Order: C-alpha cells, then sequence, then structure tokens
RNA sequence: UGGGAGAGGGUGGUGGAAUUCCCGGAGUAGCGGUGAAAUGCGCAGAUACCGGGAGGAACGCCGAUGGCGAAGGCAGCCACCUGGUCCACCCGUGACGCUGAGGCGCGAAAGCGUGGGGAGCAAACCGGAUUAGAUACCCGGGUAGUCCACGCCCUAAACGAUGCGCGCUAGGUCUCUGGGUCUCCUGGGGGCCGAAGCUAACGCGUUAAGCGCGCCGCCUGGGGAGUACGGCCGCAAGGC
C-alpha cells in the first residue's frame, strides 16, 4: 500500500493500455481494452480506454493510492479520454507528462510507415 | 597481403602463400630455440590417439615467453619479427633493457625499433601487458590469462583478439574469439591489440603436397570403410549414411554436445558462443 | 595546406623578372606545386575521385601553358620542364 | 515575441553560453526555428552548429519531456 | 600552427587530490603533444542537461591551446585512455560571430 | 594579393534519441494486428512499467521553394588531408582560346567475388486473411541483401526527357551568397511572372525553347528489336 505513484498512458491506433505504478516506477496494477471486455478494432476507441483507466484507477485506489503522476506515450485516440478517465475518478493528477518515444532518424520502419 | 601464383602448374592455379612482410629476421635466436619431438599422434604407449599425423617439416621449438608478469617495470625494444613454424602467429624478439631476451608472439601493428613493457603502470599501447583489471573497457586484447600467473591460454593464433565488455568484482568480462561472453580474473595478464598476420586464414594449400608438408595425412571418410572399421562403413556402392552420422567410435558429430555439464567453470561462462 | 610562404618562394624562384606574379613560369611552377601535393594525397587517399577530377583540371591548364610555352619560346620551355623534372 | 530581440550582444560562436543558447531551445528541447528566433539565414546555421556541440559536452539537451 | 580549444569533462567524484593527478595527465600530455597553453578556464562542477556515464554532474575544463595541426587527433585520443575523462572535444579557435 | 559561403570529396575519431535481444525487479490476462479478422505471441508469466547490459543501422529539431558538386550524388558533431567556386583590388602573363572522333577517369540502386558485420527492414520462401479464385494488394513470420573493406559490374524516367562556349535582345518579384557610399546599388547562384521574339500547340522567355557564331553527339514511319549474327568487354548476371 502506497498513496503516491505513477499512471502510465501507453495509446496506439490499436488499443489503450494503463499502467499504475510506485513512486520509483514498479507496476502496482494495469488495465486495457481486453481487459474491459473489448476484443479486437472495439478495444482502440475512446471509450476503452475510459472504462481502462478506470478500471485501472479503481484498482490502484484500492491499495490506498491517492496521487499519480501521468505519464502518456503515443498518439492513440483513447489518449484524452484516458487522461480525463483518470482526473475525473477520485485520484489526484498532480502532473501531465508526455514521454512519448520519437527516434532522432533511427532504424527503417516497416512497408506501411513509408 | 597473401600472394598468388600463374597457373604454371594446375597446382599454382590456386595455391596462395604468405607475403612474409612484417618479418625480418630469418634465422631464431640460438638461446631460445629447442627440438620439438615430433609424435605422428602417438602417445606414450606407441599408439595412434590422434589420426593422421606425422611427416611434417622438422621444426625447432622457439620458447615464447607467455608470462611478461615475469619482469614487470622492464622495457624492452622489439629487435625482430620472426616466422614461427609452430604457431599461426609470428613471433617478435624483444630486447630488454636489463639485456635478456625473450619471444612474444607479435601484435598487428607492432614496429621493429618500439619500445614495450609490462605491469599495472604500462601504457595502454599495443605490446604491453597489463593485469586486466587496469586496461580500460573496449579494449582489444590477446594473449590472455585465464587464471592468475598460469599464462596466456586465450587469443594466441593469427588475427584474433578478445575484447574486454565490462567489470564486476575481482572479474573482467570478456568477449573471446569464439563469441563466448566469459568472467577472467582481473589479476589475470593480457597484451593490448590483436595478434597479427590476420591474413593467415585466407591462404589456400592448393596441393595434396602442402598439407603433407605440414604434417597432416591424409584423412580417409568413414563412409569409404568398410563396417568393421566405421558405423558408414559398407554398403553395396555408394551409401548414405543410414543412421544418424557418426564418428568412427560410434557417438554422434551432427550436433551432440560434448563440454561436461557439472564442469566448475560454467559458472563463469556467462554466454555460449554464437557462431 | 599550402603556407603563404611556401608560395612566394616559389614565385621569386621562377619570377621573369622583380615581382612578376603571372608569367608561364610561374604559373606552370604554382600549377605543378598543387599538382605535386595533390598527387601525394590521392595515393593515400585512393578514393577521393571528387579530388582526383581537381588533378586532371590542373594537369591539362599545365599542360595548355607548356604547349604555349614550346611554341614561343623552346629553349624556355626546355629550361622550364627540367627545372620542374616534368617531361611526361 | 521573437528571441533574438529579448537579447543584447551575444556570440553565436559560444558553445558554452548556456544562459543564451538555452533560450533558443523549445520546452521540448528542439531548436527553435527561424520564426521563432528572428535569424537570417546565415545566422541560423551558426546557431544550429553551436547548439549541436553544446549539447554533445552536455550543456544543452537533446530533448525534453512535454509537461502539460 | 593553429589555435584550438581543448573542452574536457571529468569524473564529478573526484576528490581534490585525484582531480590533481587528472589535470597532471592532461597538462604533460598537451605537452607531450607540443600544445601551448594560452589561456585556460577552470569551471569546475556543473549540472549537466542529461546524466554523462549516468551521473548528472561533470567537471568541466578548458583550454585555449596552440599546437601543430598534425597532432590534435592523436592528442585527443591520448587524453581518452583516462576512464576519469568522459568527453573531449577539441575543435578549432574561430573568430565571434556576433548577433545584434 | 586579399577575403567569403557551402549536406563537395577522403580518413580517423565521437554523441544522443529510438528499435531489437539478453539480465534484475515489479506486476497479471491478455497482447498484437486489421476495413473487419485470423495466423502469431502469452499463466512455461506475454503486453504495459522501472533499472542494468549488448549490438547494428540511420541521424529528429535546425531544414527551407535552402546550400554544394561535372554528373551519379552529398545531412548528428569533432579533427586532419583535399577539390571546385564566388567577390573585391585591377597588380602580373599577352590570344596562352572554344569544342572535342578515339583514349582515360568517375558513374544511383540491384547484382557479383573474398572476408567481416547483422539491430531494424526485407526479394525468395512459409503461414493468415481478402476473394469466384488471389502464386498479389493487407496481416504474422522470414533468407539473401540492405552496412564495412577491397575488387568487379557500368545500368536507369543516369530527366530540365533541354550538349558545351561566347556575344546580343524590356522589366516585375522572391531568395542564397559576396562587395559597396548598406535607403539603394553592383557581382555570382536558386525560383516565380512576364517585353520583343519563338512554338503544331502546350509552353519557352538574360538560368531561352529568342537572335547569331563555333564544335561535338544524335534522328530519318510503327512492329520485328535493343532482338539475331560478328566483334569487344564481364567471374557471372549481362553490357557496348
Ligand atoms: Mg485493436
Ligand atoms: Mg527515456
Ligand atoms: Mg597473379
Ligand atoms: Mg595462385
Ligand atoms: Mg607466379
Ligand atoms: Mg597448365
Ligand atoms: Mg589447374
Ligand atoms: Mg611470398
Ligand atoms: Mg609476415
Ligand atoms: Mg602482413
Ligand atoms: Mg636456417
Ligand atoms: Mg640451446
Ligand atoms: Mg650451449
Ligand atoms: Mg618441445
Ligand atoms: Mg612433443
Ligand atoms: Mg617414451
Ligand atoms: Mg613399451
Ligand atoms: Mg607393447
Ligand atoms: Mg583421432
Ligand atoms: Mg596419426
Ligand atoms: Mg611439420
Ligand atoms: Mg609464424
Ligand atoms: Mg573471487
Ligand atoms: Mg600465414
Ligand atoms: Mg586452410
Ligand atoms: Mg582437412
Ligand atoms: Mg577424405
Ligand atoms: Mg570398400
Ligand atoms: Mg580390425
Ligand atoms: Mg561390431
Ligand atoms: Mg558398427
Ligand atoms: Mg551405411
Ligand atoms: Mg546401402
Ligand atoms: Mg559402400
Ligand atoms: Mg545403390
Ligand atoms: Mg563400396
Ligand atoms: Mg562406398
Ligand atoms: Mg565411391
Ligand atoms: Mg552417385
Ligand atoms: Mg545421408
Ligand atoms: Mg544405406
Ligand atoms: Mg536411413
Ligand atoms: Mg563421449
Ligand atoms: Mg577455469
Ligand atoms: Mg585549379
Ligand atoms: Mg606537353
Ligand atoms: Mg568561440
Ligand atoms: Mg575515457
Ligand atoms: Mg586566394
Ligand atoms: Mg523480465
Ligand atoms: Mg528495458
Ligand atoms: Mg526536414
Ligand atoms: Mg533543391
Ligand atoms: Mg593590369
Ligand atoms: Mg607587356
Ligand atoms: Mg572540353
Ligand atoms: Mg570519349
Ligand atoms: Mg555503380
Ligand atoms: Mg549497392
Ligand atoms: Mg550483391
Ligand atoms: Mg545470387
Ligand atoms: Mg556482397
Ligand atoms: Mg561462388
Ligand atoms: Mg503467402
Ligand atoms: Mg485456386
Ligand atoms: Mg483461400
Ligand atoms: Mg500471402
Ligand atoms: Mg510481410
Ligand atoms: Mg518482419
Ligand atoms: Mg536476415
Ligand atoms: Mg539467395
Ligand atoms: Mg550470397
Ligand atoms: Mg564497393
Ligand atoms: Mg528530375
Ligand atoms: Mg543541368
Ligand atoms: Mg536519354
Ligand atoms: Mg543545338
Ligand atoms: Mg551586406
Ligand atoms: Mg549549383
Ligand atoms: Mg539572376
Ligand atoms: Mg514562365
Ligand atoms: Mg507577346
Ligand atoms: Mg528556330
Ligand atoms: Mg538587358
Ligand atoms: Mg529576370
Ligand atoms: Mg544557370
Ligand atoms: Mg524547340
Ligand atoms: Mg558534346
Ligand atoms: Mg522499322
Ligand atoms: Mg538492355
Ligand atoms: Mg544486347
Ligand atoms: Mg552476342
Ligand atoms: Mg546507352
Amino acid at each position: 500500500q502506497v498513496a503516491s505513484g505513477r499512471a502510465y498512458i501507453h495509446a496506439s491506433y490499436n488499443n489503450t493500455i494503463v499502467t499504475i505504478t510506485d513512486p520509483d516506477g514498479n507496476p502496482i496494477t494495469w488495465s486495457s481494452g481486453g481487459v474491459i471486455g473489448y476484443k479486437g478494432s472495439r478495444k482502440g476507441t475512446p471509450y476503452a480506454a475510459q472504462l481502462a483507466a478506470l478500471d485501472a484507477a479503481k484498482k490502484a485506489m484500492a491499495y490506498g493510492m491517492q496521487s499519480v503522476d501521468v505519464i502518456v506515450r503515443g498518439t492513440g485516440a483513447g489518449r484524452e479520454q484516458a487522461i480525463r478517465a483518470l482526473q475525473a475518478s477520485g485520484l489526484q493528477v498532480k502532473s501531465i507528462v508526455d514521454d512519448t518515444p520519437v527516434p532522432h532518424n533511427g532504424c527503417r520502419p516497416k512497408k506501411k510507415f513509408r | 597481403a597473401v600472394k598468388k601464383f600463374k597457373p604454371y602448374t594446375p597446382s599454382r592455379r590456386f595455391m596462395t602463400v604468405a607475403d612474409f612482410s612484417e618479418i625480418t629476421k630469418t634465422e631464431p635466436e640460438k638461446s631460445l630455440v629447442k627440438p620439438l619431438k615430433k609424435t605422428g599422434g602417438r602417445n606414450n604407449q606407441g599408439r595412434i590417439t590422434v589420426r593422421f599425423r606425422g611427416g611434417g617439416h622438422k621444426r625447432l621449438y622457439r620458447i615464447i615467453d607467455f608470462k611478461r608478469w615475469d619482469k614487470v617495470g622492464i622495457p624492452a625494444k622489439v629487435a625482430a619479427i620472426e616466422y614461427d613454424p609452430n604457431r599461426s602467429a609470428r613471433i617478435a624478439l624483444l630486447h630488454y633493457v636489463d639485456g635478456e631476451k625473450r619471444y612474444i608472439i607479435a601484435p598487428d601493428g607492432l614496429q621493429v625499433g618500439q619500445q614495450v613493457v609490462a605491469g599495472p603502470d604500462a601504457p595502454i599501447q599495443v605490446g604491453n601487458a597489463l593485469p586486466l583489471r587496469f586496461i580500460p573497457v573496449g579494449t582489444v586484447v590477446h594473449a590472455v590469462e585465464l587464471e592468475p600467473k598460469k599464462g596466456a591460454k586465450l587469443a594466441r593464433a593469427a588475427g584474433t583478439s578478445a575484447q574486454i565488455q565490462g567489470r564486476e568484482g575481482d572479474y573482467v568480462i570478456l568477449r573471446l574469439p569464439s563469441g563466448e561472453l566469459r568472467k577472467v580474473h582481473g589479476e589475470c595478464y593480457a597484451t593490448v591489440g590483436a595478434v597479427g598476420n590476420a591474413d593467415h586464414k585466407n591462404i589456400v594449400l592448393g596441393k595434396a603436397g602442402r598439407s603433407r608438408w605440414l604434417g597432416r595425412r591424409p584423412h580417409v571418410r568413414g563412409a569409404a570403410m568398410n563396417p568393421v572399421d566405421h558405423p558408414h562403413g559398407g554398403g553395396e556402392g555408394r551409401a548414405p549414411r543410414g543412421r544418424p552420422p557418426a564418428s568412427p567410435w560410434g557417438w554422434q558429430t551432427k550436433g551432440l554436445k560434448t563440454r561436461k555439464r557439472r564442469k566448475p567453470s560454467s559458472r563463469f561462462i556467462i554466454a555460449r558462443r554464437k557462431k | 595546406p599550402i603556407t603563404k610562404e611556401e608560395k612566394q618562394k616559389v614565385i621569386q624562384e621562377f619570377a621573369r623578372f622583380p615581382g612578376d606574379t603571372g608569367s608561364t613560369e610561374v604559373q606552370v611552377a604554382l600549377l605543378t606545386l598543387r599538382i605535386n601535393r595533390l598527387s601525394e594525397h590521392l595515393k593515400v587517399h585512393k578514393k577521393d575521385h571528387h579530388s582526383h577530377r581537381g588533378l586532371l583540371m590542373m594537369v591539362g591548364q599545365r599542360r595548355r601553358l607548356l604547349r604555349y610555352l614550346q611554341r614561343e619560346d623552346p629553349e624556355r620551355y626546355r629550361a622550364l620542364i627540367e627545372k620542374l623534372g616534368i617531361r611526361g | 515575441a521573437k528571441v533574438k530581440a529579448t537579447l543584447g550582444e551575444f556570440d553565436l560562436r559560444d558553445y558554452r553560453n548556456v544562459e543564451v543558447l538555452k533560450r533558443f531551445l523549445s520546452e521540448t528541447g528542439k531548436i527553435l526555428p527561424r520564426r521563432r528566433t528572428g535569424l537570417s539565414a546565415k545566422e541560423q546555421r551558426i546557431l544550429a552548429k553551436t547548439i549541436k556541440r553544446a549539447r554533445i559536452l552536455g550543456l544543452l539537451p537533446f530533448t525534453e519531456k512535454l509537461v502539460r | 600552427m593553429r589555435r584550438y580549444e581543448v573542452n574536457i569533462v571529468l569524473n564529478p567524484n573526484l576528490d581534490q587530490s585525484q582531480l590533481a593527478l587528472e589535470k597532471e595527465i592532461i597538462q604533460r600530455a598537451l605537452e607531450n603533444y607540443g600544445a601551448r597553453v594560452e589561456k585556460v578556464e577552470e569551471l569546475g562542477l556543473r549540472r549537466l542537461a542529461y546524466p554523462i556515464a549516468k551521473d548528472p554532474q561533470g567537471y568541466f575544463l578548458w583550454y585555449q591551446v596552440e599546437m601543430p595541426e598534425d597532432r590534435v587527433n592523436d592528442l585527443a585520443r591520448e587524453l581518452r585512455i583516462r576512464d576519469n575523462v568522459r568527453r573531449v572535444m577539441v575543435v578549432k579557435s574561430q573568430e565571434p560571430f556576433l548577433a545584434n
């Protein structure tokens, strides 16, 4: 049980994954579009991200967490709705940072990205 | 740079020879040679225990200094680089300011007239030897001891080298010539640089006779034999292997691992060779 | 590169009179200097094809000066190439 | 609000002037476009190249997390 | 010859004695390669923008040496051998370029 | 002689982001992927998160309609070696020039040889979809190769589909880079619109496709055919 921690939002075009971690980054719980029951294209929607962030926040709040720092990676659809869902959850959103990985022109991407 | 021949005999068409360009002395130091006792692959019982050996050119053994921590702090001048018939590397004659003369295996880029020295204080320069713990990570080394004061065992063949990858306690981690990753004690000595004569691997013997000069007698296939002789022996006409390919003694020879399982050094090996 | 001093010395050694800075002798010698230093560069950098074009241009430039100096005064020409060891 | 006006004299080649060069960087650490720096073509190349040396010395960041 | 600026970053957790020895190695190396120090600026500890060698700080040196051009690469290599030297940038000196 | 700008070239170093793999931790029911899916991956602990390590390749912002090169082509940063080119002075030489059949050198990618390297990608190949079918497009895998050295190959929508040099024939506007007396002017580049003129038209138009001179290369109906034969070149593929 810890009150302060982090909330990671991994948001791609296919899915949204929320991971609530301790202050040092060690995961405490997590949820996603698949955990709240969706399969396929459905779990990439904003609503799917919303249920995922609430189900992750509720589990996190159930170990005594009250304030998180929010780290956002990726430019998927359900991104903003996941951030709303965290705020309007009972958890105190103490910060918001977009830590999306961007290569300084690194590995050749797949065909679909050219 | 390996040298080719014009095809004025059928064997000269592909035969290649080393250029011998780094060699500056054609006679060995008389006090540092001793007779190399030829075995024909036979042991003290007179039995062949390594097949197909013998008949090679007479050779004298050049005494090689595989310790060097023998003479910490005492510098030496590289007097000469010479041919050694007993190894693929070339050898380098060292003249210590002591007056003592010694042979080391010749590193790549070693230069006649340069000085070298061994010890924990030696510059990180080609030809110098230091305990592993004082050579910086990333340095490529050769003539590495495996255990402190037991003599250089690793990376001695032409062109080979090991690379220091990290430190962990009393041990350093090396990438061995084989690609294996291994802890080696930090007090083990190494020489900075890779072994020279890196074009060794590109030599084409060219003819059966050249293997014979090297003491390699013809190797006869198991499939060419009879069932008394070999698992692959016999069959009417040619035969495929008709069973898992095997050694003369019956054990399998495509993939079967043979390193002893409970060997104490396994605690010191991090990753088995990959290629 | 070539230093300012190194160039002046070549100029004085081949100037046809005080302060001559553009006669055929001075031009050929100046080019012969650059050609020789560039040929030495190319021996080490055999893959510097772009600079090698530079060399052909200088060599062609020096060539046409010599064809001219050889037409106008052979003795000056023969002396100049030997004073530089050219004879192609 | 263009950067170059908000500064007096500065050496476009001084790769150690953190306090000045730091101002030519987006809040995410990227080099700022000309419209945001007020620099000409010739000046901006010098700024880019000296920012890069400064980053390699560890004095300027290559990238920053975007804080909301 | 040519005038260069030698930038050096060192381990920020050395005592003043180890730091003294590191500056000794550097100063002799400069000398051994024919580097004529003209100016020198020692800024010491500075919080970096990113961890260099997994540490947020670095001890900065700076020398406005003058030396023969064909030796600066070998000097850079020699200065980099020491595990306590984390960065070396030997840049050419040049006139300031001033805006405003 | 004195200055300038520049991803021009070659060599040696060197920085950070990101991908992948491996290790330690923490954690659990999915992840991934698509138009929708499935194959795939995952309770033998994946995805997501933190720390450590290894290794290859490419260099975000700056970056532009920008710059450089004869063309191919050139982009993190540092140093060394080196080419081309512009300007100002108007100092030197005194037509020393233009072009250029042959020759010689360079020549994207793919391909080849020897030897390295191999993260990501990805011909061939395997599988899932899609579909009437789907030897494809899409998805999950995946070997050459992509990368380095040396040696070959010599092709292209190698294009401005526009050979090089010079002289001459309104301007307007944007821009790069010099020199001014810095508004402005004057050189050298890169574009756009247009005078006269040209053009079958489209369009070109001081960066000509205008008006002229010099020299080179080339065309002479479509297919057969860049084929066949001969020759020359190449290890081959195949090139001329
Ligand atoms: Mg999905
Ligand atoms: Mg990070
Ligand atoms: Mg031959
Ligand atoms: Mg031969
Ligand atoms: Mg011969
Ligand atoms: Mg014959
Ligand atoms: Mg033959
Ligand atoms: Mg020979
Ligand atoms: Mg030799
Ligand atoms: Mg040799
Ligand atoms: Mg003899
Ligand atoms: Mg004896
Ligand atoms: Mg005796
Ligand atoms: Mg013996
Ligand atoms: Mg024996
Ligand atoms: Mg006996
Ligand atoms: Mg007996
Ligand atoms: Mg007996
Ligand atoms: Mg045997
Ligand atoms: Mg035998
Ligand atoms: Mg023998
Ligand atoms: Mg030998
Ligand atoms: Mg121990
Ligand atoms: Mg050999
Ligand atoms: Mg062999
Ligand atoms: Mg054999
Ligand atoms: Mg046999
Ligand atoms: Mg038989
Ligand atoms: Mg028997
Ligand atoms: Mg039997
Ligand atoms: Mg049997
Ligand atoms: Mg059989
Ligand atoms: Mg049979
Ligand atoms: Mg048989
Ligand atoms: Mg049969
Ligand atoms: Mg038989
Ligand atoms: Mg048989
Ligand atoms: Mg047979
Ligand atoms: Mg048969
Ligand atoms: Mg068989
Ligand atoms: Mg059989
Ligand atoms: Mg069988
Ligand atoms: Mg056995
Ligand atoms: Mg052991
Ligand atoms: Mg020239
Ligand atoms: Mg001539
Ligand atoms: Mg400065
Ligand atoms: Mg270091
Ligand atoms: Mg000049
Ligand atoms: Mg793990
Ligand atoms: Mg990790
Ligand atoms: Mg861009
Ligand atoms: Mg352009
Ligand atoms: Mg005049
Ligand atoms: Mg006159
Ligand atoms: Mg011409
Ligand atoms: Mg021709
Ligand atoms: Mg080519
Ligand atoms: Mg290629
Ligand atoms: Mg190939
Ligand atoms: Mg093939
Ligand atoms: Mg190849
Ligand atoms: Mg072959
Ligand atoms: Mg298929
Ligand atoms: Mg069918
Ligand atoms: Mg089907
Ligand atoms: Mg398929
Ligand atoms: Mg695919
Ligand atoms: Mg793949
Ligand atoms: Mg592969
Ligand atoms: Mg293949
Ligand atoms: Mg192959
Ligand atoms: Mg090549
Ligand atoms: Mg084009
Ligand atoms: Mg053109
Ligand atoms: Mg054409
Ligand atoms: Mg024409
Ligand atoms: Mg101006
Ligand atoms: Mg141009
Ligand atoms: Mg113009
Ligand atoms: Mg127009
Ligand atoms: Mg008109
Ligand atoms: Mg006409
Ligand atoms: Mg006009
Ligand atoms: Mg105009
Ligand atoms: Mg033009
Ligand atoms: Mg026309
Ligand atoms: Mg032509
Ligand atoms: Mg016809
Ligand atoms: Mg063809
Ligand atoms: Mg043909
Ligand atoms: Mg033919
Ligand atoms: Mg053609």
